[PDB]
RNA sequence: AUAAUAGUAAAGAUGAAAUAAAUAAUUAUAAGACUAAUAUAUGUGAAAAUAUUAAUUAAAUAUUAACUGACAUUGAGGGAUUAAAACUAGAGUAGCGAAACGGAUUCGAUACCCGUGUAGUUCUAGUAGUAAACUAUGAAUACAAUUAUUUAUAUAUAUAUAUAUAAAUAAUAAAUGAAAAUGAAAGUAUUCCACCUGAAGAGUACGUUAGCAAUAAUGAAACUCAAAACAAUAGACGG
C-alpha cells in the first residue's frame, strides 16, 4: 500500500527534529541529520525535500526541521559541517578510551550483578531521576505507582513470612532489603523505560577498537602530531590547563615545563598562529562531549 | 549499484577460456569472480552518497586526492585496470558469437611501432616486452599492475604499480614499494612529486596529468597463480605480450582524424 | 503544509506526515492517465497545446515537452490578457499554414488571416496557485485546461486536475514527462496514418 | 547609570503623567491604545526577522 | 597592542566542536542576538510548579521580580503563566502589607 | 508491607489487619512455624 | 510559550527609516588617535611621529581619505517582495 | 473559494455555441473532451480507517461491549459526554499517519548522535527496485546506515526470533557495530597500505580545516583592530 | 495645614503676564481623600460595575458516579438592580471644583488661561430610575468549510514533548448584505419577546401616574413640505 511504502521513503528515515538550527548554546555532539544533494540534482535544485531549494545555496550539504511551513519555506541551513569533525577525528587515529575502565559498549559482554548491588539506588532511580519533570506528571509517579506496588502487598505478605519469618519477628534491617529485590524481580518482566536513551558509547564518533599500531615509511608512529591552535593566551582561569582548537575539537593542552614565548608576545592574538599538538588521550563524558587531552610539542 | 559489464563472446569464455593466456577456471577466477567481488564492495562502500552515480574510472579521479576515501579509491582502481586488462587480451572485441569468427590475426599498428623506436632509442617491440617482463619481476614484489603508458609529450614508457595504483594521476601511481630500501634517486623522485602536488593552488590539492594506458597487465595472483603457479608469473607475462588484441590498443594511441 | 490547507481538497489526501498533508498517489495515477489521454487526443486531432510554468527551472521541461508534441511553451511571463486581448498582444506575431504532415505549406497569408485569434486548444499549467490569470482567461475562452493541484490548490479553477507535488521540479518534470509522451504518441499516431 | 533607573522605573513620565488629571474612561483608553501598539511592534519585529532570514536563504 | 576587549573575541568552551565561522564576528554577533535568560527556568522557582504565594513570608524570593524600586516586573519580563503572574503579584502585594518587602 | 510494616507511621492496613483477626492470626501462624 | 503576536493583514511592510551602519573614516580616527597624542606626550613630541606619518598619507590626496561613502539599506524591497509570501495569510 | 462551474462544463457551453450557429467549426478538443468527461463533483468523503495502522474510524464502544470493571473499579453503565457528542468531523479529517519505526529510529540517533553527521541523501533513485532480504543486514544498493538497523529490527520481530521490540533492536544494534567496525578498519588499513607504496595527497583533512581557519582569523583580525580604534577614539569623548 | 530649625530675598504662575522672616530644605504633628508597579478589565458580575492587604458570610468551574424523568425555552403585565449629576437628614471637608468675585487675553471675551474658591465630589440612612445605560447588534436551540494563538481536561510514554476533546481570540471559505462589512453571526433554520412605518412639528402640548423636588413614565393632532436618510465613489479643502 501507499502508507507501507511511505513508513520506508527516505524522508521518513530522518526522525523527527524540531531542535533550534541557530542554537548559541554548548555544541558537544550534531544535533541535526546532514542532507546531501548530487551534483547534478544542485543544479535543478532538488534535494528530496517537498520543495526546490532556492538556487542562491551552492552546498551540496543542508540540516532542516519543518518540509513546510505557515510560511511557505522549508527552515533549513546550507552547513553540513558536523561531518568533517568526524572526519578529522578519524584522521587523528586516536582510539576513544573509558577514563573508568568499563566494558567496551559495542561487545556482547556476558555481564553479572557486580553493579546490580545497587538495586534500591536504581529502582528509585525511576521516581528520583525526575530532575525535569513537571511538578505534577512528576507527581503522578507517587499515586500510579503506589497502586501498582500497593497491588503486590499480598504476594509480598506471603512470600516474606514464608521465606524469611525471623526478620519479620527480629529486625527490619533485611526486610527492607528483601523488599528491593522484590519489586525489582517483578519489575524486571515489566517494561518501565525499556529504551534507554543515553548515549552509547561514543555515540558513533568513533568505532575504533585501540591497539593498532600505525606503520609508515619512517618507521611505527609513537606519537600523533596534529597541527592545532591556541585559543587563550592565559591559561583557563581555576584550571591548570590552557585550550587548543584542534581539528575541529577543543582539547586542554599540557605543556612540558614552560609556555612558549610566542604567548605573551601575541597576547589575544595567540589564536591567529599554528602550533604543533600530540593526542595523550581522548575520552567520553556522559553529556556526549570528547575530552580530548594534549600536549604543545614546541621545535626544540 | 555497479554491475559487472558483459563481456564480447562470453560463452566461448567460460568454456575456453583466453587461448594462450588463461583456462576457463583461470577465466572465472579474474574476471567472472574477482570483478564481481570489486562490483559489490565497491557498491556497498559507494551506495547512498553521490560517488553511486559515477563510473569507476570517474570515482578514482574524484577520490585520488582524498587520504580518507582510499578504500573507495582502490575498488575503483582495480576494478578499471581490471576491465583495461580483460580487454586487450580478450580474443575479439566484436561479438562474433552468430558469425562464428575464429580468424582474429591482430598486429601492431605503425603509429605504435614509430612511438615505440622514438620513445626508446630505437630498440624493436620485442626488445620493450623484454623490459616489460623484467620491470614487472623486479619492482613488483607482490600485487601490482604493469602499464604501458603515453604522456603528454606523446612518449611511451613503461610504469607499474604496487597493488591498486592508477596510471592516470602520478600521486597515485604506487611505484615505489616503500616498505623495502628505496635509493637517494628514488627519494628524490618523490621528494619532486611532493613539491608538484604542493604549487597546486587548488583546496583538494590536485595536479593536472594527462598520462593515458596503452596496454594493461594484471599482475595479481588473482589472474596467474591458478594456470601458472607461484614463481610463473613471468611466463604469465611473456604470453599476455605475446597475445595481446591489438584492435583494442591501437585504438588507445590518439591519431588525430 | 498542514497549516496552508485548502480544504478543498480534502478528497485527494491520503494523510498527514511530518506536518504535510500526504497526496493520495492511486487518485493522482488515474487523474494522470485521464489527463495523459486528453493531451493524446488533442495531439492526435492537430490541435494547439500550450504548455504554461513560470517557476524557476521549469523552461527546460517546458521547451521539451513542447518541441516533441509539435506543440507551444510560456516560461518566463503569462501577459494578462493573452487570450481574451489576443489582438493587441499577439495579433503582430507571424502565423503560418501547415499540411496534415506538420509540414510548412508556404503559402502567404492574408492579412486577414494573420490577424485572427489562434487560441490554443489545451492549456497545460504547471503553477497554476501562480497562473490564476491564465486559469480565468481560459474559463472565458472555453478552453479546456490541465494543472497540477497541490493541497492548497483549488481544483474546481481547471477541466482535468492532477493532485500532486508542485514545488519539486523532479515531479513537475515527471508529470510533464509523462504528458509530453503521450502527446508525442498522439503525433506519431496522426502522421503514420497519414503515410497509409 | 542614575538615569537609566528613573527610565526603567518610569520615574519621569509618572512624574508628567500625575500633573493633571484624566478622566478613568480616557485613562482606559490611552492604556488600550498603548499595549495595542506595544504588540504591534513585537508582530512587526517578528515579520521583518522571517524577511531577513527568508532572504538569506535566498528566497 | 596585544589586548582585545572581551567583546570582540569569543572563549571557545571545553570539550565543545567547532566550525572556522565559530572565529568570525558573525559569530560574536549572532551570540549577541539570541542571547536570552533561557536558563532562568531551572533557576526560577516560580518557573517549577511551586505556588507563588506560599512565598509572601518570603521577601528574598519576592525581591527577585521587582526592580530596584519595588515595582513588580511585567510578564513580558519575568516569562511567568498567567497564573503564576497573577498568583506572584497577590504574593508581593500581601508581603508589602505585612511589613516584610 | 502493610501490616507487617515496620515504619513508625503505618497506614490504615496495620489498624484493618487488628480487628481483621489477620495481625493475630498471621503472629500465630508465624510462631507457630517457628515451633 | 514564548508569545508569538501575529499582526492583522497590512497595506504594507516598511521599515520608516532603515538603520544603516556608517563606518567610520580611517582619517578622521587617525587625527583623533594624534590629537590625543599631543594631549599626552606633548605638542611634536617624537612619540607621535608614526601617527603624523599615517595622517599625511590618509589625507594626502583626500582629507577623509579615499571611502566607499555610500550605504543604502535593502530590507524595504524584500519586505515588500516576500510580505504576501510570508504573512500566513488564508487562502481566498 | 467557491466552487467553480465554468471550467469542467467548458464542453457544454461549447455544444451552445455550436447548435445555435454562434461557432462555425468544431474546435479540435471537442470531441477529446466529449470522449473523457471531466470529474464534475468536488465533493468532501468520508474515511473509516487510518491507513498507516490500520485503526478504524468511526466506531464507538458501546456500554454492552465494556462489561467489566475499569482500571478505577467501576462499571459503566451509561454512555459518558463523548460518546454522546457528534464526530462526524473525525471521518473528514485527514488521518494522521503514524508507524512504529519513528519510534526507533528517533530512539537509534538519540543514542548515536554522530550518526547524524553521517550525509544522507533524500532523492530516490527507484523504490520499486529495492529486492532486500532483511535476513542480514547488508544490502546491495543501500547504504549501511541508521535505517539498516530499523528494518533489521523489523524483520526480527516479524519473523518472531525475538518476541520483545528492545531485544530485537539491541540484537540488531549488535550487527551494526560489527559491520561499522570492519569499515573502521579497511578505511584506516588502506591509507596505511597506500602511503607505505608511494601515494601522496595534497591536502588532509586536518589541514583543510586549519586552512579555512586561516580565512577566517585573518579577516577577524581586522575589523578586531578596527573596532579596538574606533572604542579607543569614541571613548576618548 | 500648623510648629520648630537653621538659612536666606524673592517666591508662585503663564504663551507672556497679573491677581492673590516667605519659597526651597530637614524634622514633628494633624486631617481628609485616593490606591504606583503588577495590568491585559485578562478575568469576574444580569447589567450598572469590579484591580492596596486580611478576615467572615454568600455565590460561582470541570470531569466522574448515582439519581429525577421533559420538571424546558421565551416572557405581556409585574418585580428587582441600575453610572454621573440632582435632592432630603446628619456627619465630614485635605485635594479637586459648577457658581460667584477678581487677574489676564481680546476690537469686544458673560469664554478658553490664572487666582480666591461656595455647592458638589466623601461617609451614614433615604428619594429618584435616567446616560453614546453602546457590541448603537434581545434571549434560546439545531446546524455548516479552514488556519493560527492561548487556556482547560484527558491520554500516553523512548520524559518532556506527543495525541485527543472543548472554550476563547485573530484571520478567513461558503453564505449573507445597500454596501462598509458580518463570520460562527449580521450564515442556514426554529421558537418567544421588544420595537419601526417620510421629514419637520416632537419625545413637544394636554391629561394622567409617581416623586420632597429637579423631574420620570405614558404620549398626540393640526399646520407646512417633496422631501429626508444611509453605504460607497471621485474630487476639493484641512491652523
Ligand atoms: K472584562
Ligand atoms: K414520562
Ligand atoms: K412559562
Ligand atoms: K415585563
Ligand atoms: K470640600
Ligand atoms: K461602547
Ligand atoms: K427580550
Ligand atoms: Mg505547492
Ligand atoms: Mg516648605
Ligand atoms: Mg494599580
Ligand atoms: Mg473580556
Ligand atoms: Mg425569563
Ligand atoms: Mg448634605
Ligand atoms: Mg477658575
Ligand atoms: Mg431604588
Ligand atoms: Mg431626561
Ligand atoms: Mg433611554
Ligand atoms: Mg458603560
Ligand atoms: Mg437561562
Ligand atoms: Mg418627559
Ligand atoms: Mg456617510
Amino acid at each position: 500500500t501507499l502508507a507501507e511504502l511511505l513508513g520506508r521513503s527516505r524522508i521518513a528515515q530522518v526522525a523527527n527534529n524540531h531542535k533550534p538550527l541557530t542554537y548559541t548554546g554548548k555544541k558537544f555532539h550534531p544535533t541535526h541529520q546532514i542532507i546531501e544533494t548530487k551534483p547534478s540534482t544542485l543544479y535543478r535544485q532538488e534535494w528530496g525535500l517537498k520543495s526546490a531549494i532556492p538556487s542562491k545555496i551552492k552546498s551540496r550539504y543542508l540540516v532542516y526541521n519543518d518540509l513546510d511551513t505557515l510560511e511557505r519555506i522549508t527552515t533549513f541551513e546550507p552547513r553540513g559541517g558536523t561531518q568533517w569533525n568526524r572526519l578529522r577525528f578519524q584522521e587523528m587515529g586516536v582510539p576513544i578510551v573509558s577514563n573508568i575502565g568499563r566494558q567496551n559498549p559495542f561487545f556482547k559482554y556476558i555481564s553479572r550483578p557486580e553493579d546490580e548491588s545497587h538495586a534500591k539506588l536504581s529502582l528509585f532511580k525511576e521516581m528520583k531521576g525526575d530532575t525535569d519533570i513537571s511538578p505534577a506528571a512528576m507527581k503522578k509517579r507517587l499515586k500510579k505507582i503506589t497502586a501498582l506496588i500497593r497491588s503486590f502487598q499480598d504476594e509480598f505478605k506471603e512470600w516474606l513470612v514464608e521465606n524469611h519469618p525471623d526478620e519479620l519477628k527480629l529486625n527490619s534491617n533485611k526486610l527492607e532489603d528483601y523488599v528491593v529485590k522484590f519489586l525489582n524481580k517483578k519489575l524486571e518482566t515489566k517494561t518501565n523505560k525499556k529504551f534507554n536513551t543515553e548515549i552509547i558509547g561514543t555515540g558513533g564518533l568513533s568505532y575504533s577498537l585501540p591497539g593498532k599500531l600505525k606503520n609508515s615509511p619512517n618507521g611505527v608512529i609513537q606519537r600523533t602530531v596534529v597541527p592545532g591552535r591556541i585559543l587563550n593566551v592565559v591559561k583557563e582561569n581555576n584550571d591548570n590547563k590552557w585550550l587548543a582548537a584542534i581539528g575541529g575539537f577543543v582539547a586542554d593542552v599540557v605543556f612540558f615545563q614552560s609556555p612558549p614565548s610566542s604567548f605573551n608576545s601575541m597576547g589575544d592574538f595567540i589564536r591567529m598562529k599554528t602550533f604543533l599538538f600530540e593526542i595523550l588521550e581522548a575520552s567520553m563524558e556522559k553529556n556526549g562531549s570528547v575530552s580530548m587531552h594534549a600536549r604543545l610539542l614546541e621545535p626544540q | 549499484i555497479h554491475v559487472v559489464p558483459k563481456l564480447p563472446n562470453s560463452k566461448a569464455l567460460l568454456q575456453n577460456g583466453v587461448p594462450n593466456i588463461l583456462s576457463s577456471s583461470g577465466f572465472k577466477t579474474v574476471w567472472f569472480d574477482y570483478q564481481r567481488y570489486l562490483c559489490d564492495k565497491l557498491t556497498l562502500a559507494t551506495a547512498g552518497q553521490s560517488l553511486e552515480s559515477y563510473y569507476p574510472f570517474h570515482i578514482l579521479l574524484k577520490t585520488a586526492g582524498n587520504p580518507l576515501q582510499s578504500n573507495i579509491f582502490n575498488l575503483a582502481s582495480s576494478i578499471h585496470n581490471n576491465h583495461l586488462f580483460v580487454e586487450n587480451i580478450l580474443p575479439s572485441a566484436v561479438e562474433h558469437g552468430t558469425n562464428s569468427n575464429a580468424v582474429v590475426k591482430t598486429e601492431p599498428s605503425r603509429l605504435f611501432l614509430s612511438k615505440i623506436k622514438d620513445s626508446f632509442n630505437g630498440s624493436d617491440w620485442e626488445v620493450v616486452k623484454e623490459e616489460m617482463i623484467y620491470r614487472a619481476e623486479n619492482e613488483v614484489l607482490g600485487q601490482g599492475w604493469l602499464f604501458l603508458v603515453e604522456n603528454n609529450e606523446k612518449k611511451l614508457f613503461i610504469l607499474t604499480s604496487n597493488n591498486n595504483g592508477t596510471p592516470y594521476y602520478f600521486p597515485r601511481n604506487q611505484s615505489f614499494d616503500l616498505n623495502s630500501a628505496i635509493s637517494i634517486d628514488e627519494f628524490a623522485t618523490l621528494k619532486q612529486m611532493k613539491e608538484l602536488i604542493g604549487k597546486s593552488t587548488k583546496l583538494n590539492g590536485k595536479v593536472q596529468d594527462w598520462t593515458m594506458p596503452i596496454i594493461c597487465v594484471n599482475l595479481w595472483d588473482h589472474a596467474y597463480l591458478h594456470d601458472y603457479g607461484v614463481g610463473n608469473r613471468s611466463k604469465y607475462v611473456k604470453n599476455v605480450l605475446d597475445n595481446l588484441n591489438w584492435s583494442v590498443v591501437n585504438n588507445r594511441i590518439f591519431s588525430g582524424i | 503544509s498542514t497549516s496552508l490547507w485548502r480544504s478543498s481538497t480534502q478528497s485527494y489526501i491520503y494523510g498527514e506526515y511530518k506536518g504535510i498533508h500526504i497526496i493520495d498517489l492511486n487518485q493522482t495515477l488515474s487523474y494522470l492517465k485521464r489527463a495523459a489521454k486528453v493531451v493524446e487526443g488533442v495531439s492526435e486531432s492537430g490541435g494547439i497545446i500550450l504548455f504554461l510554468g513560470t517557476r524557476q527551472g521549469q523552461k527546460r521541461g517546458l521547451e521539451e515537452a513542447a518541441k516533441k508534441t509539435h506543440g507551444y511553451y510560456v516560461s518566463t511571463r503569462w501577459i494578462p490578457g493573452t487570450l481574451t486581448n489576443s489582438t493587441e498582444i499577439s495579433g503582430i506575431w507571424e502565423k503560418q499554414e501547415i499540411d496534415s504532415n506538420d509540414n510548412p505549406t508556404e503559402r502567404a497569408l492574408s492579412p486577414n488571416e494573420t490577424s485572427k485569434q489562434v487560441k490554443p486548444d489545451l492549456l497545460v499549467v504547471l503553477n497554476p496557485t501562480e497562473n490564476r490569470n491564465a486559469l480565468l482567461e481560459a474559463i472565458k475562452s472555453r478552453v479546456p485546461t490541465i494543472a497540477i493541484i497541490d493541497t492548497d490548490s483549488e481544483p474546481s479553477l481547471v477541466t482535468y486536475p492532477i493532485p500532486g507535488n508542485d514545488d519539486s521540479l523532479r515531479s513537475v518534470n515527471f508529470l510533464l514527462g509523462v504528458l509530453a509522451r503521450a502527446g508525442q504518441r498522439g503525433l506519431q499516431n496522426r502522421l503514420a496514418r497519414n503515410n497509409e | 547609570r542614575l538615569n537609566r533607573i528613573m527610565f526603567e522605573n518610569n520615574i519621569p513620565g509618572d512624574k508628567r503623567s500625575q500633573r493633571f488629571y484624566m478622566k478613568p474612561g480616557k485613562v482606559a483608553e490611552l492604556k488600550r491604545s498603548q499595549r495595542h501598539r506595544k504588540e504591534f511592534m513585537m508582530g512587526f519585529k517578528r515579520l521583518i526577522e522571517i524577511v531577513k532570514d527568508a532572504k538569506r536563504k535566498g528566497y | 597592542t596585544k589586548k582585545i576587549d572581551q567583546s570582540l573575541s569569543k572563549k571557545l568552551p571545553k570539550g565543545t566542536i567547532y566550525d572556522p565561522f565559530d572565529f568570525s564576528m558573525g559569530r560574536i554577533h549572532l551570540d549577541r542576538k539570541y542571547q536570552a535568560n533561557k536558563n532562568s527556568n531551572r533557576n526560577d522557582i516560580m518557573k517549577s510548579g511551586a505556588n507563588p504565594l506560599e512565598f509572601y513570608a518570603r521577601p528574598r524570593i519576592l525581591s527577585r521580580y521587582v526592580t530596584s524600586t519595588g515595582r513588580i516586573q511585567h510578564r513580558d519580563i519575568t516569562g511567568l503563566s498567567a497564573k503564576n503572574q497573577r498568583r506572584l503579584s497577590k504574593a508581593i502585594r500581601r508581603c508589602q502589607a505585612i511589613g516584610l518587602m | 508491607m502493610g501490616s507487617l510494616s515496620n515504619e513508625k507511621f503505618f497506614d490504615i492496613s496495620l489498624v484493618d489487619s487488628y480487628l481483621n483477626k489477620d495481625l493475630k492470626n498471621i503472629s500465630n501462624k508465624i510462631d507457630s512455624k517457628l515451633n | 510559550k514564548p508569545p508569538v503576536y501575529r499582526l492583522p493583514p497590512l497595506p504594507r511592510l516598511k521599515v520608516k527609516k532603515p538603520i544603516i551602519r556608517q563606518e567610520a573614516n580611517k582619517c578622521l580616527v587617525l587625527m583623533s588617535n594624534l590629537l590625543q597624542c599631543w594631549s599626552s606626550y606633548g605638542h611634536m613630541s617624537p612619540k607621535c611621529a608614526g601617527l603624523v606619518t599615517e595622517l599625511k598619507s590618509c589625507t594626502s590626496e583626500s582629507a577623509l581619505g579615499k571611502r566607499n561613502n555610500v550605504q543604502k539599506s535593502n530590507i524595504n524591497y524584500h519586505a515588500a517582495r516576500l510580505y504576501d509570501r510570508i504573512n500566513g495569510k488564508p487562502h481566498d | 473559494m467557491k466552487i467553480q462551474t465554468n471550467a469542467v462544463n467548458v464542453l457544454q457551453r461549447t455544444s451552445a455555441y455550436l447548435k445555435s450557429g454562434l461557432l462555425k467549426e468544431t474546435p479540435a478538443w471537442y470531441n477529446v473532451v466529449a470522449s473523457i468527461p471531466p470529474s464534475t463533483k468536488f465533493t468532501r468523503e468520508p474515511r473509516f480507517k487510518n491507513p498507516s495502522n490500520g485503526h478504524i474510524i468511526g466506531k464507538l464502544v458501546d456500554v454492552t461491549e465494556q462489561p467489566h470493571a475499569n482500571n478505577k473499579g467501576l462499571y459503566k453503565t451509561r454512555p459518558n459526554s463523548s460518546d454522546k457528542r457528534v464526530g462526524v468531523k473525525r471521518l473528514y479529517r485527514p488521518p494522521k499517519l503514524t508507524y512504529v519505526e519513528d519510534r526507533l529510529r528517533s530512539l537509534f540517533y538519540k543514542q548515536h548522535p554522530w550518526e547524524l553527521s553521517r550525509p544522507k541523501i533524500l532523492v530516490e533513485n527507484e523504490i520499486g527496485d529495492e529486492n532486500y532480504d532483511w535476513s542480514h543486514m547488508l544490502q546491495i544498493g543501500r547504504p549501511l546506515d541508521g535505517e539498516s538497523v530499523i528494518q533489521r529490527t523489523m524483520y526480527l520481530i516479524k519473523t518472531k526470533q525475538y518476541g520483545d521490540m528492545v531485544e530485537a533492536y539491541d540484537h540488531a544494534r549488535y550487527e551494526f557495530y560489527a559491520l561499522r567496525m570492519q569499515e573502521e578498519t579497511e578505511q584506516q588499513v588502506a591509507l596505511e597500505e597506500a602511503e607505505m607504496f608511494g601515494s601522496l595527497f595534497g591536502v588532509s583533512a586536518i589541514e583543510h580545516g586549519i586552512q579555512k581557519e586561516q580565512e577566517v582569523l585573518d579577516v577577524w583580525e581586522k575589523k578586531v583592530v578596527e573596532e579596538t580604534e574606533l572604542m579607543a577614539a569614541r571613548t576618548s569623548n
